[PDB]
Formats: structure tokens, sequence, C-alpha cells
RNA sequence: UUAUUGGAGGUAGAGCACUGUUUGGACGAUUCAGACAAACUCCGAAUGCCAAUAAUU
RNA sequence: CUGGGGCGGUCGCCUCCUAAAAGGUAACGGAGGCGCUCAAAGGUUCCCUCAGAAUGGUUCAUUCAUAGAGUGUAAAGGCAUAAGGGAGCUUGACUGCGAGACCUACAAGUCGAGCAGGGUCGAAAGACGGACUUAGUGAUCCGGUGGUUCCGCAUG
RNA sequence: CUGGUGACUAUAGCAAGGAGGUCACACCUGUUCCCAUGCCGAACACAGAAGUUAAGCUCCUUAGCGUCGAUGGUAGUCGAACUUACGUUCCGCUAGAGUAGAACGUUGCCAGG
């Protein structure tokens, strides 16, 4: 006969754009995903993609938060 | 929604707000307050 | 009310006395009741329930609404505390429950301390003597002691014909 | 036992058969057991000649526990098909074993009587078997 | 079978909920307060350094007559202004403390932000 | 390219804490014991990947 | 397109698995969904917390209950800062943009701090350029409509 | 020592027992005002102080559940050699489970005492 399968959607490229210990400018994406499976830190902003981006030029940090999820920051590099 | 509609000013000429709404649920000429770049004001943009 | 007096100097030494405690904190003290009166029926019959409710207890009950259709309002009941507790249930121990039958059972504990007395029509409350049908409408008496067997001293004392 | 009442995914990918058993290595609920030395995949038809073979040897009396379970269908072609056009229909409900999976349980019998109860139960199965008691030290 | 909710414990879980995004800085200290059955308590906090650079309360003898706790409010909102205006705060931001902003907590900010505070 | 350091992620394995599948007891669904999973995970490698500052190239 | 062709099926977009722990990755491989909807199911401030079980009552009450509920819709990833539930006010479901970045053959697609103009809600800090996120769409040419300090074939 | 407020992967939580209220926190007594319940001053808010540790809350002793958790070994596996065996061998890395064991919190400021 046939398959009624044989569809995909296109994929979306998400997960880590930038390594920690790395530095970026700001407005650089550091993250793509969908939900906060790692959250916005300190001077990182969320977008309404749910996108992580860095709000300040500054070296990337991915840290722990609580007990079982996980946050980026930028900071300064003095 | 159901039906794109235009919002039009008692002032400016232009038809800048365009948006939606379900005719069924809002059949009555739906107005709100937007911001006009002729008037730099908010004022009263109505149904076409 | 004179049942929250008897409560204060009665029932509280007695009380006390039977079930041995170091405070008057661990003297039970009935928490609140639930007039619930529960109208199965899909509509009319509610306005009715409201007002029932309404002249069995003095104030406005809330119109209660199912969980599972969602949003049509089933249940109806009405809260009271304090002046209004103790006057409402010295009314329902003294006239409308012996206007019924003899007198409320003495096994329907929750098993933690509250009490659920439910009359069986609405003809029992001294009031809206007039009338539509009989309705379930329950009375669940909320009270501090933990146990159950800490709770019938206290009806009994207010003058519950268990 | 013969197969799962339901499951999610009736078309599923074949399951690995390298390597060794991952549990199930020990008589547990019995005396005796079948332990399989050699792997292979094993159907529900397999299974039930084997009990039916071990139980009539024992004629009742003692207690048999099937230790496997045949979770995973298998899919086949129709005949003379080319290939493509999708994946085929379920056909039959198989258990992986591999070395040191216990396929058996008796208890209530003699020990001759489970040895050769097992014996027969053994030459229904596609798998090398071996004997073996209750494990202490 | 009747237990009592813990007041406390609630306004806590409501301060958790307004402070995951209000924080005191050096710039902008966060004024926090503390509310109990009798006395207010008042405290301006950095949060980046986790210092504490003023405070004031009701049950400090400075004020502790007899007056509404709406007044004593106002008395913790003038003292804690002055312990700023003394520290060299200049401008703030409000932490209600998870308590709704009416009442004592209300006077208090009121009384802060009428006698020199910045919020 | 290597060394060192930091990080993202859920495969192998394993496990049954969730979803589903399954065997034998016990008590009157829960419990004891024991299993199964590409679209299960309380867990979780080796590697590979992204980077940061020394050796070779 | 096609394990020759025909017949059957399919053709764009979204989600998952295959996919080998970054990303990417095929088959007429395994499963599903879309061609919308909502004037609130948007914004903001304040408040709130579920499913289920047991036990009592001719819907209510108590107790547990880390969520086993819900989240407009398929799945996955998220969510008790609630992103889930209610209420007050409201229209930011704004105008001009935009450092930088993701994705990428191109054309496209995506995220974005921040600046300015005018607001909404909030005591205030502040939040708001639609919706928990990711589908709900179609180039150019031509034509219709509205506006327009533009051009308009000697000049008006 | 208590409280306010932060930080940290519950080693911090739950559970069971006991000890305390001088101030403090709390329960508590009320509803006139501000405010408030789809109903109720239960909650929120406001006056307070009759009283009470009774509960919350602090303190103490327990490893009962939960959490944390080695070493040793096993699985898996980068690389290499052999080999086609549902594989073998060497090398480095090295789980999960389980075991001993840890653990009934550590600490930054501010104030009181
Ligand atoms: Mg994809
Ligand atoms: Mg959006
Ligand atoms: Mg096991
Ligand atoms: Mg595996
Ligand atoms: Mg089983
Ligand atoms: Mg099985
Ligand atoms: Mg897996
Ligand atoms: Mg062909
Ligand atoms: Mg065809
Ligand atoms: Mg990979
Ligand atoms: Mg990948
Ligand atoms: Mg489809
Ligand atoms: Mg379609
Ligand atoms: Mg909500
Ligand atoms: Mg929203
Ligand atoms: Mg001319
Ligand atoms: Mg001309
Ligand atoms: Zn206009």
């Amino acid at each position: 006969s046939s398959t009624k399968n044989g569809r995909d959607s296109e994929s979306k490229r998400l997960g880590a754009k930038r390594a920690d210990g790395q530095f970026v400018t700001g407005g650089s994406i550091l993250y793509r995903q969908r939900g906060t499976k790692i959250y916005p830190g300190e001077n990182v902003g969320r977008g309404g993609d749910d996108t992580l981006f860095a709000k300040i030029d500054g070296v990337v940090k991915f840290e722990r938060k609580g007990r079982d999820k996980k946050q980026v920051s930028v900071y300064a590099v003095a | 929604v159901r039906v794109n509609v235009t919002l039009a000013c008692t002032e400016c000429g232009d038809r800048n707000y365009i948006t939606t709404k379900n005719k069924r649920n809002n059949p009555e000429r739906i107005e709100m307050k937007k911001y006009c770049p002729r008037l730099n004001k908010y004022t009263l943009h109505r149904e076409t | 009310n004179r049942l929250k007096e008897k409560f204060n100097t009665e029932v509280t030494e007695n009380l006390m006395k039977k079930f041995n405690y170091s405070s008057v904190m661990e003297v039970p003290k009935i928490d609140k009741i639930v007039v619930n009166m529960g109208v199965g029926d899909a509509v009319k019959v509610l306005d009715n329930a409201v007002e029932e409710l309404e002249l069995i207890t003095g104030q406005k009950p809330l119109v209660t609404k199912a969980k599972k259709r969602e949003g049509m309002p089933i249940g109806a009941k009405v809260t009271l505390r304090g002046e209004r507790m103790y006057e409402f249930l010295d009314k329902l121990i003294s006239v409308s429950l012996p206007r019924v039958r003899d007198g409320v059972s003495k096994k329907a504990f929750d098993g933690r301390g509250n009490y659920t007395l439910g009359v069986k029509e609405q003809l029992i409350f001294p009031e809206i003597d007039y009338v539509s049908k009989v309705r379930g409408m329950d009375i669940v008496i909320v009270t501090t002691a933990n146990t159950d067997e800490e709770a019938r001293e206290l009806l009994a004392n207010f003058g519950m014909p268990f | 036992m013969l197969l799962p009442k339901r499951v999610k995914y009736r078309r599923q990918h074949r399951p690995k058969t390298t390597g060794r058993s991952k549990g199930g290595n020990y008589v547990t609920f019995g005396e005796f057991g079948l332990q399989a030395t050699t792997t292979s995949w094993i159907t529900s038809r397999q299974i039930e000649s084997a009990r039916i073979a071990m139980t009539r040897y024992m004629k009742r009396g003692g207690k048999v526990w099937i230790k496997i379970f045949p979770h995973t269908p298998y899919t086949k072609k129709p005949l003379e098909v080319r290939m493509g056009a999708g994946k085929g229909a379920v056909e039959g409900w198989i258990a992986v074993v591999k070395p040191g999976r216990i396929l058996f349980e008796v208890a209530g019998v003699s020990e001759e009587v489970a040895r050769e109860a097992l014996r027969l139960a053994s030459h229904k199965l596609p798998v090398k078997t071996k004997f073996v008691k209750r494990e202490e030290l | 079978m009747i237990s009592k909710i813990d007041k406390n414990k609630v306004r806590l879980k409501r301060h958790a909920r307004v402070r995951t995004n209000l924080s005191g800085t050096a710039e902008k200290p966060r004024l926090n307060v503390y509310r109990s059955n009798k006395h207010i308590y008042a405290q301006i906090i950095d949060d980046n350094k986790g210092v504490t650079l003023a405070q004031a309360s009701s049950k400090d003898s400075d004020i502790a007559t007899t007056a509404t706790k709406v007044e004593l409010a106002t008395k913790v909102g003038e003292a804690i202004a002055k312990k700023a205006a003394d520290k060299g705060i200049k401008e703030i931001v409000f932490d209600r403390g998870g308590y709704l902003y009416h009442g004592r907590v209300k006077a208090l900010a009121e009384a802060a932000r009428e006698s020199g505070l910045e919020f």
C-alpha cells in the first residue's frame, strides 16, 4: 500500500551559540530554546521566543541556579 | 479572528491601523484610542 | 449570643475537665459551619435555592459551579462565624431540629472533628413557612478539636440530642 | 506468556542482541532455573512449547515461573513484494535473551525431576542453556 | 480539625514573588519593611553586597510612645529618612515586604517619601 | 595538533522516580519481590563539540 | 517523485523519534498536527493555587496532595518567579527606528538591548512594540482603494 | 541568644518525641474609622490590649522516610592489535546500582540583649 507518514518540519538549530568563558558583544545570542531550559542570568535578556541574549559586552558564564535549573550570565571584562 | 478591519482617525486621512475581529462577537464598529503621528497624540480611531 | 456565653463559661470548664488539658486553647472551639444548599438542577430552581438560603442564614449565599458542563452554577453555600454562627446554631438546635424528628445522629463524624448534619427538608428550619420541595441542604460543623470524640460533648453542651 | 494486552507503538525498532544479559540473571522465585548461555530472539510460541513440555513432565504438583515476556513486536512484509512502501504489519512477539538470563524457574519437585523437565523444555528453545540452582555463597 | 495558617510564611512567599524583580543597588538601595502585630521595622539594604546601611523601628526607644501603629509607622518612615540622609542615600526602591501597600506599610512609605527619600 | 581549565548536551550503559508493558506473592487500589522500552528517565559515561591562555606546527 | 514504468500514495508549513549526549543529517522509515483563534484568551497592578484519594453528609466540610491539574489547539520543550486561576483599570494587538547576534546558496526567516515621540497600568522601582514558546502561509507582474511639500512631454 | 534580611545543589527538608515565652514573635478580643469577602472581619485592613503557651515559632535528643555519598569492582567506551566470532586482547577514561559513611545546617551584614 502506502505510508501515511513522511512529514517533518525544518530543524530549528537550537542550543548554545556562545561558549562559557567567551567574550561577546551586546545583543549576541547566547542560547536558542523552547521554554526556559536555561534561564536568563546577570546582564542577560530573554527574548519573545525565549532566546537568551547578552545585554552588555562581557564574558559568558553558564552557572547553576537552585537544584535542577541553569542560568547564563554576562560579566563586564575588567 | 474573522475579518480584517481598518480604523480611521477623525483628523488624519491615513488608515494606518488595520487589525482583526470576529464579526459575530463584535458586529458593532469597534473603536479604540491609538497614537496618531500627524497629530502627535492619541486620538479615537474608529472602524471603517 | 447566649450560646457563646455558655461556651465561654459552662462548656469550657466541663470540656476542660472531661478531656484533661493544660491550657484553655486545647479546649475545643468549633471553628464554623457551612450551610451548603446543593441544587443539582440545570436551571429558576437556583433562584429559589438562593432565596431560601438567604432566608435561613440572613446573609447572601455564593452560587457554586461545577468543576467538570463547566461554569454551570450547581451548588450554593453560606458561611457563618461568631455571632451569626452561635445564633444560627441555637435556632437550629432549639427550634428546627425538634421540628423535624428525633435528634441528630452520633456516627456522622468526618473522623477528625467535623460533624456533618444534613437536614432533609427546607421546612424544618423556622423560615420559609409559606415552598417548592425538599432540598438536601447539609449543615457541616467544623471544630478545633483534633479527635472525633472531643466534639460530642461540645455539641451536647450546646444542646444536641445525641 | 503470549503477548502484551496493548502497546503504545506497534512498529518498533528491533532490539540490539549483542552484549550480556542486563538483569534477571539469578533464580529468585523457585529452586532451579534454566540459564541461557547463547543469545537469540525468543518468540511466544517457543515459550509456550517449552512451558507445556516442562509442566507436562512435572505432572503438575510443582510451580513454574516464566521469567521472560515477549514485549517486542516484530513485523513482516507480505510475500513477494518489492522493497519500500512503508513498514510491514506485526507478525509476532519476541523477547531478547542474552547469556546469563534465567528463562524459567521451577519449585516443588525433586532435583532430578527439575533437571529432566528443564532439559525437555530447553530442546524447544533456540538457545543453549544450563541447569542452575538458587545461588548461595 | 481546623489547622491555622501562619501569616509570616504566607507573606514570605509573597515577598519572594515581590523580590524576584526588585533588588537594592548602591545607587538605588532597597527599603525593606517587616511588620508584626505590634511593631513595624524598617531596613535599608544593598542586595549586591548583602549589607544594611540604615535601620529604624517602632520598638526603638526613640519613638515608642502611646500612638497608633500607623503613627508609629510614620515615625519609623521619618527616622529611616533621617538615617538615609545621614548616610548620603538619595533615591531608593521600596520593598513592601510582601504586605499590601495599605495601612501601616503605606504610611511608613508616605512618611519616608514626604521626608526626603525618593521612590 | 596537544596539555590544562571552563562550559553546553541526555547517546552507550544503567534504572524503574514518571508514562506504558509484564511475572509471582500479600492485604483489602496498595504493598513485597523480579523484569521490558526509538518516540520512558531518579540517573549517566567514553568520545565528539564550543571556547580561554603554554608547546609544537 | 517512484527499489523499472503504470496504478496507488505524495508535493508547502509545524512537533516528536530515527539522529550515534553541540549543530546538522536520508529512505514510498515510525507517529501526529496546520492553512486558525481571542476585543480578551492582549497590557498592567493586586490577589490566589491544582488533579486525585480517604473520610463524613438527601455541591459542602476536614485531612493529606511537588503538581500525578491546567496551560484555546498537535507534539516537544517549559511553567507553582507560576507561563495555571480571579478581579480592578486599560488598549503597548503604539509611531520613527535600531548597536549587535542567530539562521542562511539566494530570496527570505529570527532575536534584540537601547534612543526619540506620545501613552496605559502601578504608591513607586518598573512592565508593556500582542498571545508560555515553536505551525495558522504565497514572490513578481497587473489591477482596485486611501493619502501624498514628488513627476506630469510649450505653459496652467 | 533572639529577630530582620541575604548567600549556599534538602549535608539545610519531612517524622517522632520532649523543653519556653522577661522583652520579642504568635495565638487572641473586637469592628468605629482606612480597607475587606463573587458569602462570611476565615483571609486582607484597622484599633488594641482580657488572657495563653495550646498551636505556629525557638530549643534539645533520635538517622525513621527523604537528601548527600566514597573506596573497590562491574557495564559502557576513546585509541591500538587481532578478527567476522551475538567477538578476543592491550591501554586510558570510567558509570548506574549497591556498600561504608555524612547529615537533625554553614555563613554575611543590621538591631536588640
Ligand atoms: Mg526537525
Ligand atoms: Mg509572540
Ligand atoms: Mg534489578
Ligand atoms: Mg540501552
Ligand atoms: Mg512487573
Ligand atoms: Mg517482563
Ligand atoms: Mg533512553
Ligand atoms: Mg516501479
Ligand atoms: Mg495517483
Ligand atoms: Mg553527536
Ligand atoms: Mg543533536
Ligand atoms: Mg498530517
Ligand atoms: Mg491541510
Ligand atoms: Mg495566572
Ligand atoms: Mg499573558
Ligand atoms: Mg503638450
Ligand atoms: Mg503639460
Ligand atoms: Zn489618526
